[PDB]
């Protein structure tokens, strides 16, 4: 019952609700640099709430030490303990992660839990 | 829920 770990609903609470009170517990299932210019580097994230995954996320900059030392890595499970939503000009949502724990490493959760499909924003 | 592209995302 991997997916018992996970916050399952939460993605959708966020988007729909506008709830940012929660600290829900997710999955990396994916992290790429986002092309930026000069100036820091930004992550984006592909996460899972064990329900759905959500590409929209975005990692504040003062968490990117997390991805560049590898302990902020896909598989991973984390509880998000801050974040925010913006949403943009053509109505689409950004969540933008503040402040997270990663509960379990990426070695030690090994795989991509349960079967999430695409949240539909 | 069409994927945001890198190009409008750190828009804010």
């Amino acid at each position: 019952h991997m997916v018992g770990q996970l916050s399952r609903g939460a993605i959708a609470a966020i988007m729909q609700k506008g709830d940012t009170n929660i600290k829900p517990i997710l999955q990396v299932i994916n992290i790429r640099p986002i092309t930026t210019g000069n100036s820091p580097p930004r992550y984006r994230l592909l996460m899972s709430d064990g329900l759905n995954t959500l590409s929209s996320f975005m990692l504040a900059t003062q968490l990117n030490p997390l991805v560049e030392e590898e302990q902020l890595s896909s598989n991973c499970v984390c509880q998000i303990h801050r974040f925010i939503v913006n949403t943009l000009k053509d109505g689409r949502r950004v969540v933008i992660l503040m402040e997270l724990e990663v509960l379990k490493s990426a070695e030690a959760v090994g795989v991509k839990i349960g079967n999430p499909v695409p949240y539909n924003e | 829920d069409n994927g945001i592209d890198d190009a409008y995302f750190l828009e804010a």
